[PDB]
């Protein structure tokens, strides 16, 4: 798109108006989210540094570890962000982040994937279900655009009725990719997804046997919706902090711990 | 780029066409900077943004257009569409007058909600009302990715703040609570009564800054009374330091509604 490496910056600057989180005392809501996986109890295990912190979550097909919100989408939207330092081998689907769980007519859900096949070739992709249908809204990434083992990538959503986007951000490099959604590239707008029945997850979906992730997560965001516009705007202050502050619905750093 | 445009009389009446044209269409178009215009006097909508990536203006005045058909267009109208609007300005001046000629109903109108839209300026330009309307005089609220006037959308917010408690008063002082309609997103609301004199008592005072209050009110209106909606203070007198916001109701049914100020002598 228009910004496809984004360098931060410390000088001081304001763009769209929005509170640079590094530069705030703001006191907002911050939701827990449960840890689930097949053993109930967190594994922590090192990040690399440039992500800020001395550990993340541990995340294992095996384990399915996830973090589930109980929050609901509503029809105004949502964003939800999260670092990601993939381990990436064989045939493998990475659900980064998801909204409900199921894929069909009616399953109202939402989810981000990396899929990466026997080849080694990648996809990423969007699977929406509700409003009677199920969309699938994926695409093969070139071979020099594909996501590297061990490096953290900043992931990020923003989906309401009508109007979904992704971003993946390498934070070493800071190169960008990602897509948008709305009008004729959507077979409806799946307002179903956001009727208030349809909970948040993160490194998986709600639902014991789904897909997970493999590698470490790390400072899990979840706000109100923001465009890509601000979005972009908010990675000039810090690649990996949260998007806006005034719309800070939960962070967790996940550096051993769950808490804040 | 246009710089400086005034487009008015659009959708002309006698011409005889069928139908609604706004003064402005920008459809399919992407890229655009539009800085110092006017629409005004147009017989439809004034601008529709539809289908359009970052629309760009800087300083617009769009005011008294509808003109075809009394409070029923409006001076922008957005469907799929992204614009930052600044400098935004839009004195309705047959409002302003009280003229009673048609006009817009209000500024603005999302005809969907996947557009990624910012307003700034003076969105109600507060003339004083001879007619009781203004510049906005039907309101649609969007669920879109809208920012205007740099407002954190309630809605839309977890920040923290302050909530101070006010007391409930009344000749019996336990508040009773009795339904709302659906439109108010809760089961019940405070029962107001002249009998109990229900009311909610803050003890913050009013400060030279001054204070915004608002509330839902429901009304059950029937013969001769006085409402007071809110207040500042108590009394009415020269120095009684007060301000009420009332609806007057007399024994035939006529409605007034007044603002009563006493002090500074
Ligand atoms: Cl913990």
């Amino acid at each position: 798109g228009d910004n496809n490496i984004i360098n931060p910056t410390n000088s001081d600057l304001s763009i769209n108006g929005l509170v640079n989180y590094s530069k705030t005392g703001l006191q907002t809501m911050n939701e827990t989210p449960t840890f689930d996986g097949v053993s109930t109890t967190p594994v922590y295990v090192s990040v690399p540094s440039s992500v800020g912190q001395v550990n993340g979550l541990r995340l294992s097909q095996a384990n399915k570890d996830k973090l589930l919100y109980s929050r609901t989408a509503g029809p105004e939207g949502i964003t939800m962000a999260a670092v990601i330092v993939p381990t990436i081998s064989g045939a493998e689907v990475f659900n980064f982040m998801a909204i409900g769980s199921g894929f069909s007519d009616t399953s109202n859900s939402l989810h981000l994937q990396l899929v990466i096949d026997a080849s080694g070739k990648q996809t990423i992709a969007l699977l929406l279900g509700g409003d009677g249908t199920t969309q699938i809204l994926s695409g093969d990434l070139p071979n020099d655009l594909k996501l590297q083992s061990g490096v953290p990538y900043h992931i990020a959503i923003g989906a309401k009725p009508g109007y979904f986007w992704w971003s993946i951000l390498n934070i070493q490099t800071g190169k960008r990719i990602r897509r948008s959604f709305r009008g004729a590239y959507l077979a409806v707008p799946f307002n179903s997804i956001f009727g208030l029945t349809s909970s948040l997850t993160f490194f998986s979906d709600s639902n014991a046997g789904g897909d997970a992730c493999s590698g470490v997560g790390a400072k899990v965001y979840v706000g109100m919706f923001s465009s890509e516009n601000d979005y972009v705007a908010s990675r000039y202050y810090n690649l990996i902090n949260p998007v806006d502050p005034t719309k800070l619905i939960s962070y967790r750093i996940l550096d051993s711990s769950i808490h804040h | 780029r246009i710089i400086g445009g005034k487009f008015i009389w659009a959708n002309w009446q006698p011409y005889g066409t069928v139908g609604q044209f706004p003064g402005i269409t920008i459809n399919n178009s992407q890229n655009m900077v539009i800085n110092g215009i006017e629409v005004q006097d147009c017989g439809g909508n004034g601008i529709e943004i539809s289908e359009s990536y970052s629309i760009s203006m800087n300083g617009l005045n769009t005011n008294r257009n509808g003109i075809n058909a009394n409070n029923t267009f409006y001076n922008i109208v957005f469907n799929k569409s992204d614009a930052v609007i600044n400098g935004f300005v839009g004195l309705n001046y047959a409002a302003n007058s009280g003229s009673g000629a048609n006009s817009s109903a209000g500024n603005f109108q999302f005809l969907s909600n996947d557009c990624s839209v910012t307003i700034n300026g003076v969105v109600e330009t507060g003339y004083m009302g001879i007619n009781f309307i203004g510049d906005n005089n039907i309101i649609n609220p969007t669920n879109s990715d809208l920012s205007i006037n740099g407002l954190v959308n309630y809605s839309k917010t977890g920040l923290q703040t302050m909530n101070e408690t006010p007391t409930f008063d009344g000749v019996s002082t336990t508040p009773v609570y009795v339904s709302v309609p659906s439109s108010v997103g809760q089961v019940n609301g405070l029962r107001l009564s002249q009998a109990n004199k229900d009311k909610l008592l803050y003890s913050r005072t009013a400060g030279p800054e001054g204070i915004t209050m608002a509330a839902v009110i429901v009304p059950t209106i029937s013969g001769a009374e006085v409402f007071n909606f809110m207040a500042i203070g108590s009394g009415f007198s020269d120095t009684s330091n007060s301000l009420h916001l009332q609806l007057v109701i007399d024994a035939s049914g006529k409605q007034t509604i007044a603002l009563l100020l006493g002090g500074d002598g």
